[PDB]
RNA sequence: UAUGUUAAGUGGAAAAGGAUGUGGGGUUGCUUAGACAACCAGGAUGUUGGCUUAGAAGCAGCCACCAUUGAAAGAGUGCGU
């Protein structure tokens, strides 16, 4: 989360709490993360699980992992690194089916690969993902493949905006993706990566 | 009366832009053609290459337009005897280029009918101060 | 409006006026509108 | 705050009667909060207004805290009848006597240092005063 | 009876805290060579200061924040695009 924030968060003062401590976070916070295109999404962070979690205790989780439950994408981290990680990320699923988590796109990041020396940094295989989230490379990496999961809808479409109407080049400067900027004498010309939703209100262009 | 009396003042350089940057929702909401002062305007890019030229855009009582030319920016022309292109990011704390006052001499006399003060010292100082802003050393 | 114990300006647009002999801040911004 | 260690386990709650014998010139800092009135200071509300100062000044500047929580004090449970002997100690306090100053900071301009202390006295049960040396 | 205060039925329950209530004191800045309030002009010029950015032209953001005509006007106090 952290990372990603200092990458590709407006406000990029504000980052979460980070500790080599069980239950360092108890609390969801949710980030708006905007990719150099424009595409928008919210990164959330949630509590931590861990083994044998009573069964009062999972009752009350239920109301923090509501925003996972309703997430469009599930970022799964796992620590390669530890030897139990296999051990790890079964006793996880196993407590997201309890928290009511389903049938929800899922994407398996293998994470703090740095403290390996074999494994390579950023690998993709499926829904695995070997990364290190000290690394800048690594979120580059994990930024790819959210707007691979995300915003697939997303075609190429041209525009043809009079000079009257700039308002409309600010919108598609700041809510799509620009590939190419051409400039007539009768309007502005721009061809762009946008989305259903635009390709409705730009429709008359 | 009819149409729009206003004027539009903005700055271009020396090769034709039919863009936006400068001119294009500067001229379209006015109503011209563009090409037209495309037509027009080389005109003062044969004489001024490279630098920029503010122009003073004039629609009269009829339609039709008339360009009037003015004397070139005082920072673009404080960046042809700095051999650069591109201006500092932080002035004072870090200058990049240095100039001379010698060439100091030709623009306070090159902007002398645009700026009020009717000396020819005065209009060296004001220009020691966009080098201030700008981000350059002065030597006399 | 907010009705508090303590109504205190929140921005500088905020004006502390009394009516009825209750004491109010008025603003521009109506989040900011008290009455105590 | 806590007393390393005690003589005597469990105390009289004692009086605050007259203006505190010492302290009621700041001594450390340019700026400190004085007590207007008596109260009973607990260990809970010396670190809650402690924080509160330091957090606003940003670690600059210094913070001294010139009341320490001496005495404990004790309870009894819900459900248990009086008598059967002193309850068991609960917490920490310091009876701050009226003109005591409680804290003092040094190392950060008036407006600060007077943001700082409005802050403190918030979390403090007591009627306060911000005076300077 | 005398001199003051209070507008709350306070007097005739209730705290932290909040506040353009009202009376009294006491410091103190400007002021009939004209203040403060309003109303009448002006509020310019280099210049869209530079960088940044599709665009940033006082006014997204970063760094500077000089001079000029004189009555003086920030490289701009808010909105606005
Ligand atoms: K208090
Ligand atoms: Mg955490
Ligand atoms: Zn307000």
């Amino acid at each position: 989360m952290n990372g990603l924030v200092r990458a590709y968060s407006e406000t990029a003062d504000k980052q979460v709490f980070e500790k080599d401590m069980l239950f360092a976070t108890l609390e969801t916070s949710v980030r708006e993360i905007v990719l150099p295109d424009n595409k928008q999404f919210l990164l959330t962070d949630t509590v931590g699980f861990v083994s044998k979690l009573p069964h009062q205790l999972v009752k009350a989780f239920r109301s923090t992992l509501e925003e996972a439950r309703d997430a469009d994408l599930l970022i799964h981290v796992v620590d390669y690194s530890d030897p139990h990680y296999k051990t790890m990320m079964k006793t996880t699923e196993e407590t997201l089916k309890v928290v009511g988590v389903e049938d929800v796109p899922v994407i398996y990041a293998y994470n703090k690969a740095d403290l390996l020396e074999d494994e390579m940094y950023p690998k993709q295989t499926g829904n695995t993902i070997i990364f290190s989230a000290r690394e800048e490379e690594s979120l580059e990496f994990l930024t790819e493949v959210i707007r691979k999961e995300l915003f697939a809808s997303y075609e190429k479409a041209t525009f043809l905006i009079p000079f009257e109407a700039g308002q409309v080049v600010a919108y598609l400067n700041e809510h799509a993706d620009i590939l190419e900027t051409e400039y007539l004498e009768n309007g502005t010309q721009i061809v762009a990566e946008v989305s259903p939703a635009d390709l409705q209100k730009l429709a008359e262009y | 009366a009819k149409k729009v009396i206003k004027e539009v003042k903005l700055q271009i350089p020396a090769g034709k832009a039919n863009p936006a940057p400068p001119v294009g929702p500067a001229l379209g909401q006015a109503g011209v053609n563009i090409m037209g002062f495309c037509k027009e305007f080389n005109a003062r890019t044969a004489d001024q290459a490279g630098l920029i030229i503010p122009v003073v855009i004039t629609v009269f009582e009829d339609r039709s337009f008339t360009f009037i030319t003015k004397t070139p920016p005082a920072a673009v022309l404080l960046k042809k005897a700095a051999k650069v292109e591109k201006g500092s990011g932080e002035p004072n704390k870090t200058k990049v280029a240095s100039v001379t006052r010698a060439q100091v001499q030709e623009i306070a006399e090159t902007k002398m009918p645009d700026l009020n003060a009717a000396n020819v010292e005065s209009a060296m100082l004001m220009v020691e101060g966009t080098a201030r802003s700008m981000g350059i050393i002065i030597q006399d | 409006m907010k009705v508090r114990p303590s109504v205190k300006p929140m921005c500088e647009k905020c004006k502390v006026i009394r009516r009825k002999g209750k004491v109010m801040v008025i603003c521009e911004n109506p989040k900011h509108k008290q009455k105590q | 705050l806590v007393p390393k260690r005690v003589k005597y386990r469990r105390e009289f709650r004692g009086n605050m009667r007259g203006r505190a014998k010492g302290g009621t010139e700041v001594a450390f800092g340019e700026y400190g909060l004085q007590a207007v009135e008596a109260s009973w200071i607990t260990n809970r509300q010396i670190e809650a207004a402690r924080i509160a100062m330091t957090r606003y000044m940003k670690r600059g500047g210094k913070v001294w805290i010139k009341i320490f929580p001496h005495k404990s004090y004790t309870s009894k449970p819900i459900g248990v009848r009086m008598g059967k002997g002193k309850g068991a100690p609960e917490g920490w306090v310091s009876p701050v006597k009226r003109g005591k100053i409680m804290f003092e900071i040094a190392g950060v301009p008036e407006d600060v240092a007077r943001e700082a202390l409005r802050l403190a006295a918030h979390k403090l049960p007591v009627k306060t005063k911000i005076v300077k040396r």
